[PDB]
């Protein structure tokens, strides 16, 4: 039988919300002078003049 | 090449310009004197008149 007052249940959820994909569309990135580029010693990636 | 020392690696922008090195690594005494005047070789300022 359909009983009208059991099958009412309360559905939750958020008001509302936002979604995002691309999050490094977000970021806007940069490199360095070339010539000042350096490796993981710390030093310059080239060196030659 | 002359002296059979491997082919200097100088890095730009080296404190020590190439000739600075090259006459500590030079054993010839002719060679290394040279070197160092090229490398002590300044003018000198005097008040003249």
């Amino acid at each position: 039988q359909f009983d009208f007052r059991a099958s009412m249940h309360m559905l939750t959820s958020n008001l509302t919300f936002t979604v995002y994909s691309d999050l490094l569309a977000f970021v806007s990135a940069d490199t360095v002078e070339p010539i000042n580029a350096v490796a993981f010693d710390n030093m310059r990636i080239m060196n030659e003049l | 090449p002359a002296f059979g020392m491997q082919r200097m690696h100088y890095r730009n922008g080296d404190p020590q310009t190439p000739f600075q090195i090259a006459e500590q690594q030079i054993q010839n005494f002719q060679v290394a004197n040279w070197l160092h005047f090229v490398n002590n070789n300044q003018f000198r300022q005097v008040v003249i008149d």
